[PDB]
DNA sequence: GGAAGCCATCC
DNA sequence: GGATGGCTTCC
C-alpha cells in the first residue's frame, strides 16, 4: 500500500542523488534514462540482486580476508553445564549481518527499509495483495519477488572450508580426535559493542561522570572499563565483512586478560635508612589501594556482620598474600645481598627477609641468620600492619572488633609459620 | 577423574613470540587448551615409549612481557605488527593483526604409569625434558639454555609416598622452588553463585561475566565494591554448531580420516592465586574432557576446592 | 577566538606549529589575571574538545575552593560531653562563647567543632533562635572568592561589582550554574535588561547594578543570607 | 574456444 | 578492498 509508494519515492530520491553528480556534457539524458528505468523496473532489477545475498551470524572472512568457506546462520542450543557464555543467552534482540555485493547491500537495505513502517520485515514472505498494489509490481512480478525474497532469506550455501582457517583438533575420551573449525561471531560482538558504547557514551554516563566529579549522589550507577585493546579489520574499507563492520568502522575493543603484575618496574631493594623505614611500611600501588580499602572498611556497622566479616577476612588474606608475594619478589629479584650503608632496621629485617649470605655478606652472619629465623621481623611486620589499620575503642568495646583482632592474629600466625618454615 | 601417582615439574620455561590474543574477546595470557594439547602431543612423542600416560598441567606464569604500545591520545592500546614480504606483483601484503608476547612459565605434570618401576625417575625427567626442548607452546618457540644453568635439572615427586607429614614436607619443599609465579584455576562455582545473587536482579547470563570483572564505581549512599580474588575471564572451550560429520564428507580437511564438526567458543572466569594458598598440590591439573553426544567440549581443573 | 567558562578564559596563541607533521596550537587557561595551565592541541578540534581538555582542572579547583572556604560547624551535646545530638553550619559565631568544658550542672551544651572548644550552655529554645539567626546558605563558600567590599551591608563602603566578579554567580559556567534568563526572571526583569548588566564595559552600553538588586539576588541564589 | 588476465566499478 | 563481470583478448 503505502510501503511501495515509499519505496518508489526512495527510488526517485536515489535517482535525484544520482543526478546530483551530474556532468555538463551528457549527464542529463543518461540520468533521465536511469530514472525512467528505475521507476519502471526497480523490483525487477532488485530481484537479481536479492538472489545474491545471504543472512549470516558467523563469518569466516575476519579470520583472513583471502579465505572463503561456509558461512552459517544458526543459533545453537544452551549447553547443559550451567554458567557459560554463548549466543544462546539472548534470542530476542539479535541483529544478523549479511555478506554480499555492495549494490546488493543497497538493495537489501532498501528491502529492510520497506520491511519497516508496516509489518513487512516479518511479512515479506506472507503478503501478496497489498504489497503488489503498493509496489506497482504485478501478480507475476509479485510472485517472482516473493520467490526471490524467500531465496535471499535462505542461506544457499555448500558445506566447505578453506585452507587458511584454523580447523584444530580436540581429543576424545580414550579415543581419537575431531576437527574443530572456529567461526568468528559477529552478532554477539555487535551486541556487546553496542553495550560497551552505551557504557562509555550516553547522557547517563556523562551525567554520572560529572556527578563523580561533584560527588552529588543521586540514585544512579557508574561503570568504567580500564585498558582495552583495539583491533582493526582488514584494510581501509571495513564493509567487506558486513554492514555491521561498516557501522563499527572495522573496530573491535578487547577486554584485558592479564596476569596481576604485568608492569615489571625496578625494585627499590637497596639500603636506604628511610628506604628501609618505608619498606617496613611497604607502600606500593596495589598495597596502597588495599590499605585505602581497609581504612574505608573500618567504619562499617554490624548489621551485615556476616558479609562484612567475610569481606574483611578476604581483604586481610589478600593483604597477607600480597605481602608474602612482594617479599618473595623482592628477594628473588635481588641479584645479590649488599651490605646496606645505614639501613636502619633493614638489616634486622633482612636477616631473614633478605637474600642468602653471598660473598658480600659474612659467613658467620649467614650462619647466625640461619641459627635464628626472623620471628621478630614478623612481630615488627604485624605491628606495622596493626598501625596501618586504624583501630579504636569501638572495636575493643565491640565483639566484632575482637573477632577481627582474632582473625588478624590467625593471619599473622599463618604468615609467621610460613616465614619460619622457609626461614632457617 | 583419576589421581596420578607421581608429579613432574618442568622448571623454568622461557618463551618468545607466543600468541597473545588466543580468543575472539580477550588478549592476555593464552588459553590452557594450548597446554593440554602440548602435553597430549608430548605423550604422543615419547610418553608411550616409556609406559607413562600424562594427564594434567599446572601453570604459574613467572613473568610476562607483551609487545604492545599506547597510541598517545587515549587509554586503549594497539598491537605491534611485523613486516610481511611483498606480494606476487611486488606491491604490498594484506594486513592481518596478531599479538606477540614473551612468557616465563613452569609446568607441573602428573604421572599415572610405571614411574619408578621400569626406570629411575630422574632419567625419565631428563629424557622428557630433552624431548620437550624441541617444540613450541602457542606458536612461541622455546628458548634454549641461557646462562641460568641453575634451573637446568628437573624433579620427579611421588605424591602419596611415605607418611602424611612426609607428604607435607615434600610438597612444601616442592612449593619452595615455585615462589614468584601465580597459579591459575577455574572459578565456575563463584560464577554460578554470583549468577544466582544477580538473578535476584534479573535473569541474564553473559552480562554476569561482563559485570564481574570491571572497575565498577558505585554512587555514594564514590565507593568501589570489590571481588575478593583476581578474577580474569577465560575461554572454557567450545560448543557445537554442526552435526558430527563423516571423515571424507567435508572438503579441504587436514586429514580425511577424522570426523569433523563446526564449533563456537565457550567462556568462563578464572583466578590467579599464590601456590601457598592451596595445601594439596594435586588440585592443580587441567583436564580436557570431551562430551561428543552434545557440544560441551571442556577443559578445567576439577578436585581443586 | 577565546572561550569563556564562567570566570575562566581559554585563548589560543596566535601562531601555531607543526608537531609530528600535524599543525597544532598552544592554549592557555586563565582565572582573571592569573595563568593556570598551558596545553598544546592540534587543529580540527571543536570547542567542546577544548572544553573537556581542561574540565578536570576546573573541577579540581572547585573542589579545593569548596573545601578551603567551608563555614564553621557548631554542635549540640548533652551533659556528659560526647554523643553529639545535632549539628549546624553557621556563618558567624554567637559572640558569647568562651572556652568551656561541660559538666552536670546543665543538660545541654553548644560547642564548636574546632579543637580548643569554646561552648555555651543552652536550653533548646534559645538554640533554635541561634539556629534561625546564624545559619548558613548552601553555597556560602562562593563568598570566599569575593573582594568583601562588594559584600558589605553598609551602603557607604559598598561598590558595584564588575563583570568578571558578576560572572561568578550568573551564567552557565558559574559556580551556581544558573542562567541569565532564570536570574532575570528571579528579579522580575526582561532578559535584555539583564544582559545590559553583563556587557563588559560601561562605555559599551553597560550599567551598574543597584545595591538592593545585588543583595536580593545574592539572597535568592542561596549565597549570602542577607537578613 | 575457454581462462585467465586485466581492468573496472560497485559498495 | 573483496566480488563479479564484460567486452575484449591473449594464445
Amino acid at each position: 500500500q503505502e510501503l511501495r509508494q515509499f519505496i518508489e519515492s526512495f527510488i526517485q530520491e536515489r535517482l535525484q542523488g544520482k543526478l546530483d553528480k551530474l556532468h555538463p556534457d551528457e549527464d542529463d539524458k543518461r540520468q533521465t534514462l536511469l530514472a525512467t528505468h528505475r521507476r519502471e523496473a526497480w523490483l525487477a532489477d532488485a530481484a537479481r540482486r536479492v538472489g545474491q545475498l545471504q543472512l549470516v551470524t558467523h563469518t569466516l572472512k575476519p579470520i583472513h580476508p583471502d579465505a572463503r568457506g561456509s558461512n552459517l546462520h544458526s543459533l545453537p542450543q544452551a549447553p547443559g553445564q550451567p554458567g557459560l557464555a554463548g549466543s544462546h543467552e539472548l534470542g530476542d534482540r539479535l541483529v544478523s549481518d549479511v555478506v554480499g555485493n555492495a549494490a546488493a547491500l543497497d538493495v537489501f537495505k532498501f528491502l529492510s527499509l520497506q520491511y519497516q513502517g508496516k509489518n513487512l520485515l516479518n511479512w515479506l514472505t506472507e503478503d501478496s495483495a497489498e504489497a503488489v498494489q503498493a509496489l506497482s509490481d504485478n501478480a507475476e512480478q509479485a510472485r517472482e519477488w516473493r520467490q526471490a525474497f524467500i531465496g535471499i532469506t535462505a542461506v544457499k550455501g555448500a558445506p566447505a572450508s578453506h585452507s587458511l582457517a584454523k580447523q584444530l583438533y580436540f581429543p576424545l575420551p580414550g579415543s581419537g580426535y575431531h576437527l574443530l573449525a572456529p567461526l568468528f561471531p559477529t552478532s554477539l560482538v555487535h551486541h556487546v559493542h553496542a553495550l560497551l558504547r552505551e557504557a562509555r557514551f550516553g547522557d547517563a554516563a556523562k551525567a554520572a561522570r560529572e556527578a563523580r566529579s561533584r560527588q552529588e549522589s543521586w540514585p544512579h550507577g557508574f561503570s568504567e572499563y580500564p585498558n582495552l585493546a583495539i583491533q582493526k579489520f582488514g584494510g581501509t574499507k571495513p564493509q567487506n565483512i558486513s554492514q555491521l563492520n561498516s557501522e563499527r568502522y572495522g573496530e573491535n575493543w578487547l577486554l584485558p586478560s592479564l596476569p596481576p603484575h604485568w608492569q615489571r618496574q625496578d625494585q627499590r631493594a637497596p639500603i636506604r635508612h628511610s628506604s628501609v623505614f618505608e619498606h617496613d611500611f611497604g607502600r606500593s600501588p596495589e598495597v596502597s589501594r588495599l590499605t585505602r580499602t581497609l581504612q574505608r572498611l573500618l567504619a562499617k556497622t554490624r548489621h551485615n556482620n556476616f558479609t562484612i566479616r567475610r569481606y574483611r577476612a578476604q581483604l586481610v588474606g589478600q593483604i597477607c598474600d600480597e605481602a608474602l608475594q612482594y617479599a618473595a619478589r623482592l628477594r628473588e629479584l635481588e641479584p645479590g645481598w649488599s651490605a646496606t650503608p645505614g639501613c636502619q632496621l633493614h638489616d634486622a629485617e633482612q636477616l631473614w627477609l633478605d637474600p642468602l649470605r653471598a660473598q658480600t655478606d659474612e659467613t658467620f652472619l649467614q650462619r647466625r641468620l640461619r641459627g635464628d629465623w626472623p620471628a621478630e621481623v614478623g612481630n615488627r611486620f604485624a605491628n606495622w600492619l596493626n598501625r596501618a589499620v586504624s583501630s579504636d575503642s569501638q572495636i575493643l568495646g565491640s565483639p566484632e572488633a575482637a573477632q577481627w583482632s582474632q582473625e588478624l592474629s590467625k593471619e599473622l600466625t599463618m604468615f609467621k609459620e610460613i616465614l619460619e618454615d622457609e626461614r632457617d | 577423574v583419576t589421581d596420578p601417582e607421581a608429579l613432574l615439574l618442568l622448571p623454568r620455561l622461557s618463551i618468545q613470540n607466543a600468541n597473545a590474543i588466543s580468543s575472539p574477546l580477550t588478549w592476555g595470557f593464552p588459553s590452557p587448551g594450548a597446554f593440554t594439547g602440548f602435553v597430549h602431543a608430548l605423550q604422543r612423542r615419547v610418553g608411550i615409549s616409556l609406559d607413562i600416560e600424562l594427564d594434567g598441567v599446572g601453570i604459574v606464569c613467572h613473568r610476562f612481557e607483551a609487545q604492545i604500545s599506547q597510541p598517545a591520545g587515549k587509554r586503549t592500546k594497539v598491537f605491534n605488527l611485523t613486516r610481511n614480504p611483498l606480494n606476487r606483483d611486488g606491491s604490498t601484503a594484506a594486513i592481518v593483526e596478531e599479538g606477540r608476547a614473551h612468557l616465563e612459565v613452569s609446568l607441573l605434570l602428573g604421572v599415572h604409569g610405571d614411574g619408578l618401576d621400569d626406570h629411575p625417575a630422574q632419567e625419565i625427567a631428563r629424557q622428557v625434558q630433552e624431548q620437550a626442548g624441541a617444540m613450541r607452546l602457542a606458536g612461541g618457540s622455546i628458548l634454549p639454555w641461557c646462562n641460568e644453568r641453575f634451573p637446568a635439572p628437573n624433579a620427579e615427586l611421588l605424591m602419596l609416598g611415605g607418611s602424611d607429614e612426609q607428604r607435607r614436607k615434600n610438597q612444601r619443599r616442592l612449593t619452595r622452588r615455585l615462589l614468584p609465579g601465580f597459579a591459575l584455576v577455574s572459578r565456575e562455582a563463584l560464577l554460578q553463585q554470583h549468577l544466582e545473587t544477580l538473578r535476584t536482579t534479573l535473569p541474564e547470563a553473559t552480562t554476569l561475566d561482563a559485570l564481574l570483572d570491571l572497575c565498577r564505581i558505585n554512587f555514594e549512599p564514590w565507593q568501589v565494591r570489590d571481588k575478593p580474588g583476581w578474577l580474569v575471564p577465560i575461554p572454557a572451550g567450545y560448543n557445537a554448531l554442526s552435526p558430527l560429520y563423516l571423515p571424507g564428507e567435508v572438503r579441504n580437511a587436514r586429514d580425511r580420516e577424522t570426523p569433523l564438526r563446526f564449533v563456537e567458543n565457550l567462556f568462563g572466569l578464572g583466578e590467579w592465586l599464590s601456590p601457598h594458598r592451596v595445601a594439596a598440590l594435586s588440585d592443580l591439573l587441567w583436564y580436557h574432557h570431551a562430551e561428543p553426544d552434545k557440544g560441551l567440549y571442556r577443559w578445567s581443573t576439577p578436585r581443586f576446592v | 577566538n577565546a572561550i569563556h567558562i564562567g570566570p575562566f578564559s581559554i585563548t589560543p596563541a596566535a601562531r601555531g606549529l607543526h608537531y609530528g607533521g600535524l599543525p597544532h596550537h598552544q592554549w592557555t587557561l586563565y582565572y582573571g589575571p592569573r595563568e593556570m595551565a598551558i596545553k598544546t592541541l592540534p587543529d580540527s578540534y571543536t570547542s567542546s574538545e577544548v572544553r573537556d581538555e581542561f574540565s578536570d582542572i576546573i573541577a579540581e579547583f572547585v573542589i579545593d575552593a569548596r573545601h578551603r572556604y567551608a563555614p564553621d560547624v557548631l554542635e549540640l551535646v548533652n551533659s556528659d560531653g560526647d554523643a553529639v545530638l545535632a549539628r549546624v553550619a553557621v556563618s558567624r559565631l554567637p559572640e558569647a562563647l568562651s572556652g568551656c568544658i561541660p559538666d552536670d550542672r546543665f543538660p545541654y551544651w553548644l560547642l564548636t567543632a574546632s579543637r580548643p572548644r569554646l561552648g555555651l550552655p543552652v536550653t533548646l529554645n534559645e538554640y533554635t533562635a541561634l539556629a534561625v539567626e546564624l545559619s548558613a546558605p548552601p553555597l556560602a563558600w562562593i563568598t570566599g572568592l569575593l573582594p568583601g567590599e562588594v559584600l558589605t551591608h553598609d551602603a557607604e563602603e559598598w561598590r558595584p561589582p564588575t563583570s568578571w566578579e558578576l560572572r561568578h554567580v550568573v551564567g552557565e559556567g558559574s559556580f551556581t550554574g544558573v542562567s541569565g534568563a532564570a536570574a532575570a526572571a528571579l528579579l522580575g526583569m526582561s532578559a535584555t535588561n539583564f544582559r545590559k548588566y553583563t556587557a563588559g564595559d560601561s562605555a559599551a552600553n553597560r550599567q551598574k547594578i543597584s545595591f538592593a538588586a545585588w543583595h536580593y539576588l545574592l539572597d535568592r541564589l542561596g549565597v549570602k543570607r542577607a537578613s
